[PDB]
């Protein structure tokens, strides 16, 4: 099929590390300019675990996809597109901790 | 007692300042805002009941949400709110802002304006009249004429 | 028929509609998969996706086709096939007094040349596509969110995206932002099964 | 009978449709005399 | 010390309607009321960045002709001397000067903005 | 078939050259536009005196619903349920049973006020003419739960404004 | 005794403010086929005090980002120099009478001109300092001017001192003798007071608020009474200078009434005048009172300079 | 011949500038 950006993954994973990188060095920023209360290793774990919940994926196409998905949320983070209340999304904190163990689903509702 | 009585008539000088000065910041947000308009146009005219059009939040003492709040505008809604000096009012305007209206159901549409800021007086419609607007700033009014903010400060 | 209830039908319009559309398969068999044109007079012409910038500049420039102006650009999802985005352009030629559309397919993945270089109204259709539905647009100047919340995640306008969606937004006094949540409604949107039994139009029948 | 809505048998009266800005004030000659003559009354 | 005393009374009242203004209403501040206004939105850099003026040569100027709006008030009183001649060529020689200052600032593009 | 907007060049007699450098340098066109709004000044202001006066309405105005009843008395709503399915918001919620007499008769007529669109298509599909938005425009609340209108609240609104819906029907069931 | 005065020049003064609020609201509904504030007492006349008593009630903000000491000092300059610019004007005695009075008016505008800077600058929001920068193009643009053609009509006055124009206007006003330079100081001052057709440092429509987008409360009520008090005042040494009045020494009254009377003709011509123009655009105001009046005022200084000389017509220093 | 084009030329463009050189001229 043809391809987005890549012709491989070793060259999907080029771009990858190229917008960890900019993530990186974006998050003092961020916590500065959106006065986050939170500290710089939160918001650089943070974005190491978004980029690990993509790990598992190995099609190339949708390697380049989500980094052209990545660099859209950097370019409004960058640009103060996005306000506190969107940053502040992905640390889930009115979320109620939902439980996977089978006997605490068991108790709270008929989830499956 | 005279302590009460001196306190009563503060209290509904205080109010009858606040009711009868009534300043809306200029925030429209859809269909709701034209019908608005036409409660500023002549023939029912707000300004002649002391209800002026302020622009500046900082300046405003009412704000009506007329129109849907969709989850793009609820951030820049809620902070526009807090920016407002108390005491701030919220007047509701249509279905869309009370809860949902026509797109309730929709996946970037906040179910009513209650969800994102406290409301005084919610006006029904869609879009509800210039008299219903108009009523439902009268009845605002009422409102802050049954207010005795320092009567039980006095028996606090 | 006739008499007032049909609507009158133009056989002037539909036979200049076919000339062109022959017309069009002739100048460019490369790209132009099918041509077809509906009772009702207008022209579609079918695209193979690499066609586009060729087609729609030939449609814009060619003397016999001045489409100088888009009048829309559009997807619509079928998840019923392997490309399921399906890509409408609306074109309008003020010269011929004249519109023609065309169609081409894209899958999830595959992404499409951006024909902003052809007609500069294509940019925000072409992000609003990407938003709505979640095709790319490549060598395009500036691809982002255009109609979506900027912390949206998913493209809403598939047929596989819920009604209500995912998430919800409320202010949370403990924070002193509003919030996103997973979606929970105080009633359900109560879906109707309103299809007849009974097949209504018999010219439309598909073999079995 | 049928009783529609209809217009008067006739039709209705001429309606205005075009711009009727008029013409006002002297010309631009006696304006400027007027003008100059207060200027030398102030001026005596 | 009459117009010393005015001053004093129009500051003193002024200051009194900001304390007031101050100490009067009920106050019940937090971080968000108090956040710059840029219509609803957070801004994105600070307000006490670069301003850049487009009318820069108008105002460097406007300093000058402002220098020559000092050197013209005496007028009314020197045409109470006797040499009405000098005095009438060197007013008009001033005057004459500043038209032509703005006419070298008009024609060489300087009152035009950016 | 069309008209060219503009496109006027100006007549350069010395006359006409005057009276523009006249209009230039006087502000003809700035006291003109002074003189209209000063007239506007002078005319009698178009307000009405609310609320002791009310603007103008119509047999055919949408505003607040109500379940309308039979002359014998009873409700006409026999659970047809296809005001229900028009609705385009869904805002109105119907559950039945069969009444102890075995009539079509509703056990919950729910609509919420706070998402109906004031359409009229509820009115329009019943059947029995017993949903019909009334004359009503001015119920603001000051609790959102107050617009989540029941059964016994619309019933409640039919009684107090049948002489009015009535009337209204009459005045214009021809038309429908 | 003086002390009661000042009071009698200051408090009037605020009470003709408020009610001028008022007058203004109900003149721009009536030319707007509407009607003025007429529920808050009869025919509105308790609207303004409802507002001040709304604005002294109402919880001021003091913004985070803002610099207090200036945004403070700011209000209170406005104010004090909107009542100061009163003290020297003749009616028909002044309170202080000054040999150049006319020169103080001109140092104490030039002062009051920092209050909106400061406000701007000290308000430390991006429309508070695009509202500062228009305030101080905006004075780039007139003061000149409005300097220029003062002393033009002042060249037949014979001094500065404010009470001489009762004199000299004894037989015929001096707009008679210069209405030139009567419009050009009518549009000057309407630049000067921030006000119709150059309402660009409040700039509603498209600077929210302008330079107090951050005031609310106490302070925003003592800029807008700092405003219309320097609209009043304008009017009234518009009055006094051009629409000179009859005065009796035996019944200054007279004198009193004429000058009331002119003055609030003038201020409802401001309020006609804003109820009846776009706003401009203040490169566009800099340009016109750049390269309209400026070569104006500069060739009518020139011809009231050389018309009393050619005419002996010199005004009488003392 | 010039001249007059000239007068009836800047009294139509910038008829401002020519009203206060005459009076600067008087
Ligand atoms: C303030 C917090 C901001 C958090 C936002 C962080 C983001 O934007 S996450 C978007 C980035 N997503 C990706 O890069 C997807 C990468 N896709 C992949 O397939 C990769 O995981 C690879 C190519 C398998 C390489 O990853 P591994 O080294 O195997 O593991
Ligand atoms: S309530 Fe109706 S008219 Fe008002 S904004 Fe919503 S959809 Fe538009
Ligand atoms: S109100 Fe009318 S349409 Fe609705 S369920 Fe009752 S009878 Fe049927
Ligand atoms: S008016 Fe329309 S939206 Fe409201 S209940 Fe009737 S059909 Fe539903």
């Amino acid at each position: 099929v043809k391809p987005i950006f890549s012709r491989d993954m070793n060259e999907a994973k080029r771009r990858v590390r190229e917008l960890y990188r900019a993530w990186y060095r974006e998050v003092p920023n961020t916590v500065h300019l959106f006065q986050l209360d939170i500290s710089v290793k939160q918001g650089r774990d943070k974005v190491r675990e978004m980029f690990m919940k993509n790990a598992h994926v190995t099609d190339p196409r949708v390697v380049d996809l989500l980094v052209i998905k990545g660099k859209m949320e950097l370019e409004e983070t960058i640009n103060v597109w996005k306000q506190r209340t969107h940053i502040m999304r992905f640390f889930h904190e009115t979320e109620a901790p939902r439980p996977t163990d089978f006997l605490s689903k068991f108790y709270v509702g008929h989830d499956p | 007692s005279r302590g009460e009585y001196v306190v009563a008539k503060l209290d509904d000088l205080v109010n009858w300042a606040r009711r009868s000065s009534l300043w809306p910041m200029t925030f429209g947000l859809a269909c709701c805002a034209v019908e608005m308009m036409h409660m500023a146009a002549p023939r029912y005219d707000m300004d002649r009941f002391g209800v002026v059009f302020r622009a500046s939040p900082r300046q405003s003492d009412v704000m009506i949400v007329a129109g849907t709040l969709t989850n793009k505008m609820a951030p820049a809604l809620r902070k526009v709110y807090d920016q407002m000096p108390e005491p701030r009012y919220v007047v509701s305007m249509g279905s869309c802002a009370n809860g949902g209206g026509y797109y309730h159901y929709s996946y970037s549409v906040v179910r009513g304006c209650d969800r994102i800021v406290p409301v005084d007086i919610y006006v029904p419609g869609c879009p509800p009249t210039a008299e219903a607007l108009l009523y439902g700033i009268l009845q605002l009014q009422r409102k802050i004429k049954r207010e005795k903010r320092l009567r039980i400060w006095y028996r606090r | 028929d006739t008499r007032p209830t049909i609507r009158p039908r133009n056989d002037v319009v539909h036979k200049q509609l076919s000339a062109f559309g022959q017309y069009v398969a002739e100048i460019l068999p490369k790209y132009v998969q099918q041509v077809q044109v509906s009772c009702f007079n207008e022209l579609e012409i079918f695209i193979h996706p690499d066609g586009v910038i060729p087609v729609l500049t030939f449609l814009r420039d060619h003397t016999n086709a001045q489409f100088k102006s888009l009048a829309d650009l559009t997807a619509v999802d079928v998840p019923t096939r392997q490309n399921r985005f399906e890509i409408v352009y609306n074109l309008l030629s003020l010269r011929f007094n004249s519109r023609i559309r065309v169609k081409t397919y894209t899958d999830e993945l595959t992404p499409i040349e951006s024909s902003v270089t052809v007609y500069k109204a294509a940019n925000w259709y072409e992000r609003e596509i990407w938003d709505m539905f979640g095709v790319f647009f490549a060598n395009h100047p500036d691809l982002r969110r255009i109609l979506t919340d900027y912390g949206f995640e998913g493209h809403p306008f598939r047929k596989d995206f819920p009604l209500s969606g995912y998430v919800e937004l409320r202010y949370d006094d403990e924070v002193k932002r509003v919030v996103a949540e997973p979606v929970e409604l105080a009633q359900e949107f109560r879906k109707f099964d309103l299809n007849s039994p009974w097949e209504a139009f018999p010219a439309y029948r598909q073999p079995p | 009978k049928v009783k529609q809505d209809m217009p008067p048998p006739g039709g209705y009266g001429p309606i205005d449709y075009k711009r009727n800005l008029p013409r006002r004030g002297l010309s631009g000659y006696s304006m400027f005399a007027v003008g100059i003559g207060t200027l030398l009354f102030g001026y005596w | 010390m009459n117009i010393m005393l005015t001053l004093l009374t129009n500051v003193t009242l002024a200051s009194l309607l900001v304390l007031i203004a101050f100490w009067l209403p009920q106050l019940n501040a937090y971080s968000e009321k108090t956040s710059p206004y840029e219509c609803g939105f957070d801004p994105m850099g600070s307000a006490r960045l670069p301003f850049s003026m487009k009318f820069f040569l108008v105002a460097i100027t406007f300093l000058l002709f402002d220098l020559e709006i000092a050197l013209l008030l005496p007028l009314p009183w020197a045409s109470q001397t006797n040499n009405l001649k000098t005095m009438l060529t060197m007013a008009l020689f001033l005057l004459i000067l500043l038209a032509a200052s703005l006419a070298y600032e008009w024609t060489q593009k300087g009152l035009e903005w950016a | 078939t069309y008209k060219f907007v503009n496109m006027r060049e100006p007549s350069m007699d010395m006359k006409s050259v005057t009276d523009r450098a006249a209009q230039t340098l006087l502000w003809t066109e700035l006291v003109r536009g002074l003189g209209m709004t000063l007239s506007y000044l002078f005319r009698e202001p178009a307000t009405i005196n609310y609320p002791f006066e009310k603007g103008p309405l119509s047999p055919r105005f949408r505003g607040e619903h109500a379940l309308r009843r039979y002359p014998s008395g009873e409700e006409r709503c026999i659970a047809c349920k296809l005001c229900e399915a028009v609705c385009p918001a869904q805002a109105i919620t119907i559950e039945a049973e069969p009444r102890a007499d075995g009539s079509r008769r509703t056990t919950r007529y729910d609509i919420d006020m706070t998402k109906c669109i004031y359409c009229g298509f509820c009115q329009e599909a019943c059947p029995v003419d017993a949903i019909v938005e009334g004359p009503n425009f001015e119920f603001s609340t000051e609790t959102h739960e107050e617009l989540l209108y029941n059964k016994e609240k619309l019933l409640n609104n039919g009684d107090k404004w049948e002489a009015e819906i009535a009337a209204n029907i009459q005045a214009d069931y021809l038309y429908r | 005794m003086f002390m009661i005065n000042i009071l009698s020049l200051i408090i009037p003064i605020l009470l003709a403010v408020a009610f001028l609020t008022l007058v203004e609201r109900k003149v721009l509904g009536y030319m707007q086929l509407r009607k003025g504030p007429n529920v808050v007492g009869p025919y509105g006349l308790l609207q303004p005090i409802a507002d001040a008593l709304k604005l002294f009630t109402k919880e001021p903000l003091r913004p985070a980002t803002s610099s207090i000491s200036m945004f403070i000092i700011a209000p209170i300059l406005a104010l004090s120099l909107a009542l100061t610019m009163w003290v020297p004007l003749p009616m028909p005695y002044p309170l202080i009478n000054m040999n150049l009075g006319v020169l103080f008016m001109l140092a104490m505008s030039s002062l009051a001109v920092y209050s909106i800077l400061w406000s701007g600058w000290a308000s430390n929001s991006k429309y508070a300092l695009i509202g500062a920068l228009r305030a101080v193009a905006q004075t780039i643009s007139y003061e000149v001017t409005l300097a220029i053609i003062l002393l033009s009509v002042l060249l037949m006055n014979g001094s500065y001192t404010l009470s001489t124009l009762i004199t000299t206007q004894e037989h015929i006003w001096m707009i008679f003798t210069s209405w030139p330079l009567a419009m050009m100081w009518f549009i000057s001052t309407l630049a000067e007071t921030n006000r119709a057709p150059f309402d660009l440092t409040e700039g509603e429509s498209e600077l929210v608020s302008g330079f107090n987008v951050e005031y609310a409360a106490g302070p925003f009520a003592m800029f807008f009474m700092a405003e219309y008090a320097n609209i009043i005042m304008m009017n009234a040494f518009t009055a006094i200078l051009f629409l000179g009045a009859s005065h009796d020494p035996h019944t200054p009254e007279l004198y009193t009434i004429n000058f009331v009377l002119k003055t609030l003709a003038l201020t409802i011509t401001f309020l006609w005048i804003r109820a009846s123009y776009p706003r401009f655009r203040y490169d566009q105001l800099m340009h016109l009172l750049w390269k309209s009046f400026l070569p104006l005022t500069l060739a009518l200084c020139m011809w009231h300079i050389s018309l009393p000389i050619m005419t002996a017509s010199i005004p009488p220093q003392s | 011949g010039r001249i007059a084009s000239f007068l009836k030329n800047a009294w139509a463009k910038e008829p401002v500038l020519v009203a206060s050189f005459a009076i600067g001229g008087l």
